Order: C-alpha cells, then structure tokens, then sequence
C-alpha cells in the first residue's frame, strides 16, 4: 500500500 | 511604415534621440518580434537594444513608446532561457512591476504577460520576480468585487501569470508567497471562463505536487469540492489540470486522500478510465493506485462506486503505460484489502488480464503483477482455496508464462516466479 | 505553456 507520486 | 525594417534602422532610430523617431523604430521592432516566422530574437539582442527598450518602459510622458517597448520585450521574454536571461539582465523586472500600476490598462496588462514569461523560465526567476514585489501589485488588478467586470483578456493574462508563479520546484516557491496568493487563485477557480479555470486548475495542480504539506496548505482551503466539479467538466483543458490536482492531493495522507473522496470525486472514473484521451486515463488509473492505496474502508467505496469493473477494464484494453498504473492499482488493492475484498476482485475478473499482461516487454510491470498474484494467493491461503486460483490461472494461459519467468533476466522476477510454481503449483 | 509570444493586437 505504497503512494507513489508524478 | 513600421512594417517590415532591418535591425540597422531600428538601431538608426532608436539611437536618433527624437523621442518619436525612438517611438517609430520600437514599434517596427515589436512588429518584427511579432511575425510568427522565425523573429530576430537574437540578433534585436546583439544589436544591444534590450537596455534601450528597458528604459523606455519608464517614459509615462509617452505611453505609447512604454507598450511598444513591453511587447517587444515580451516576445523577446517568451524565448530561450538566455532569451528570457537577456531581459532580465536588462533591469527589466523592477520596470515591469513599476508598469503594473499604469492608469492604460493595455500596458498593465503586457507588464502582467512579461512577468510571466519571465518566471514561466524556471525557479530562479520566478523567485526573483516575487523578491522585486511582483505579487502585491499583480493581487490588487484582482482586487475587484466582482471577477466579471474585468476584460477577459486581461483576467486571463493574470491567471496565467499567477499560475507561472505558482509553478516549478527544486524549489517550490515560498509558503509565504503560495500563502498570499491561494486565496485569489481559489476566487478565480469560481469564475466561469474556460481559460481562466484551466490555468488556475494549473496553479493548484503545482501547488498539490509536493510533500503532504504543501498539498495540505491547498486541502486547508477548502478547494477540493470545486476541483471535483471541475473534473466533471466538458472541456478537456479543465479536466487535465483538475485530475493532476486531485491525483497530486490523494499523493498525500490518507485523511487527504478521504476529502477527495467525500467530495464526491470517485463518481466521476467511470468515464475518466473510459475517457477517449489516454492521458486522462492515465492519470485517472494512477490516481485510482494511490486511492487503492489507503485504508480498507477507502478501498471499499472504490468497491461501492463500481470502480473495480473498471480497473478489470482498464487492465484488459488501454495504453501500455495506463495497463501499467492499472497493474500499480491492483497490487495496491491487494496489498491494502481485505480478504472479502480480494475475492470481489477475482470475481469480477481479475486474473485473466493480468496474466495477459506477463508478456509485457517491461520488467517493472511483471513485478508488480507478480506481487498480487502472491497477495492474491495470500488471501487464498486464508479461505484455503489456494487449488481453485491455481487452476484459474493455469486455465487462462498464467501457468505457462510464470513458469518461463523462472528463466528470466532479472532477479526479483525469476525469484518471485520460482517461490509462486514450488508453492502453488 | 511556459511562456507565450504575444503574435497581435
């Protein structure tokens, strides 16, 4: 359950 | 008459000290800067007339020379960063600020339009536009009871500048500045002008691209219900700024990621992961990875939107690059779910186009589609029914292709392959 | 985008 951004 | 001169007349009359020659020669040059065919940026530059223009920004006796002089800057402004370095190093952004408070509303406009070329260039100018005092001048050309009975050029000249401001990290701008100026860009993200929203859809998407701090100082604001309203927009330009926005906002904490979804924002994917441009399906599969992220009860109202169809969707048909943050979402799921929750997801489908997608030429993917299988097998293991998945991904094609995985380049691949067959099959 | 020339007016 990792956020990963861009 | 000003149509079409060499730069050595422009030098000639602009060197001449009659302040109308001057005048003639400055537009002459802005018409130049002006033609869409390849201007004479460089050479207008090498002709040394930067400092000239510069100082005719400060001529209030004549306000025609101070327009004719911003838009050739301009232009100059909007090219190149050592374009955009020649007027700047020419003192030109004191003497735009200066302009802001011009009584002609045509050269406070062109001042507001240089100033955002000149910070659009990157952190460092747009950081030396706000240190010289641009945003106080630029807010109060907002300061108006009602947004409507400005010029629409105008009004979106300035959204677009304050966006340019807002815009860049390495760094980010200032809190103080971001501080300043968020409440006029939440008064402009209520006006109704198509350009006017996307740019300030813009301004807040940069805002919302950085740590949890800064997209709580966007979230404090109370703007997420209107950018969900404006993800439900006609207009594409809209739309893209607001899902980057909100894809940026659900980044953060999972309290910020729940505002987005009490805002109403999840009943808008079905037709975001069916848009007809792959970009907002990208965007809007990657904002769904980072909601399947969260808390179980957030993973159960993508569940009660009917989301997951979607996800199956998206997993089974779209660009490469959007079947790859569908892949992303489901390893999340999986990750962060239930076991209740893991079964919805099989049953709605799940497992045949995953296993589709093990032929991907994309070492990350395989990964990723490997982790759920394992997360998946996980929840299996708990209602013992570890043989049922075994046969579905043997019976569509998975088997096969796991299996040849133990053979495979990378390590965590032909590891995770190797522990998945010796466990399960 | 980034910047923009101003073409007329």
């Amino acid at each position: 359950p990792v956020k990963k951004e861009k | 008459g000003t149509v079409n001169w060499s730069v050595e007349d422009i030098v000639k009359g602009i060197n001449s000290n009659n302040l109308e020659s001057q005048l003639q020669a400055t537009q002459a040059a802005r018409k130049l800067l002006s033609r869409e065919k390849q201007p004479p940026i460089d050479n207008i530059i090498r002709a040394g007339l930067i400092p000239k223009f510069v100082s005719f920004l400060g001529k209030t006796d004549c306000s025609p020379i101070q327009f004719e002089s911003a838009w050739a800057l301009t232009n100059i402004a909007s090219g190149t960063s050592e374009q955009t370095k020649a007027v700047v190093d020419g003192g030109a952004i004191p003497a735009f600020i200066s302009l802001l408070a011009s009584p002609h509303a045509h050269i406070s406009e062109q001042a507001v339009w240089a100033l955002g070329n000149i910070a659009g260039d990157g952190s460092a100018f747009r950081d030396l536009v706000i240190k010289h005092g641009a945003i106080d001048p630029l807010l109060a050309l907002l300061a108006v009871p009602d947004l409507s009975t400005l010029a629409c050029g105008y009004l979106r000249n300035l959204t677009w500048t304050l966006s340019n401001l807002c815009r860049n990290k390495n760094p980010a701008p200032p809190l103080d500045a971001v501080e300043q100026i968020l409440p006029t860009l939440v008064r402009l993200l209520h006006h109704n002008d198509p350009e006017v929203l996307a740019d300030s859809c813009w301004a807040i998407s940069y805002l919302t691209d950085g740590p949890n701090e800064r997209i709580e100082m966007v979230v404090k604001k109370g703007v997420v219900p209107q950018l969900v309203k404006l993800l439900g927009a006609t207009e594409l330009p809209i739309v893209t700024p607001a899902l980057r926005a909100i894809g940026n906002i659900v980044t953060g904490t999972d309290e910020q990621t729940q505002k987005v979804i009490d805002a109403g924002a999840l009943a808008v994917f079905p037709s975001l992961l069916t848009n007809p441009k792959t970009n907002i399906q990208k965007e809007a599969t990657w904002t769904m990875s980072n909601i399947t992220a969260g808390r179980q009860d957030q993973i159960q109202q993508v569940v009660n939107h009917g989301l997951v169809p979607f996800l199956v969707g998206v997993l089974s048909k779209a660009d490469f690059k959007t079947q790859k943050e569908a892949a992303w979402a489901i390893t999340n799921y999986t990750s962060g779910g239930t076991v209740e929750q893991i079964v919805y997801l099989v049953h709605c489908g799940i497992i045949e186009p995953l296993m589709n997608l093990l032929s991907a030429k994309d070492t990350k993917i395989i990964q990723v589609i490997l982790d759920a299988i394992s997360n998946i097998f996980q929840a299996a293991e708990k209602l013992g029914e570890t043989e049922k998945l075994s046969i579905m991904i043997e019976e569509c094609g998975g088997l096969d292709k796991i299996e040849a995985l133990q053979r495979h380049e990378n390590e965590s691949v032909y590891k995770a392959s190797l522990n998945l067959i010796e466990k399960y099959f």
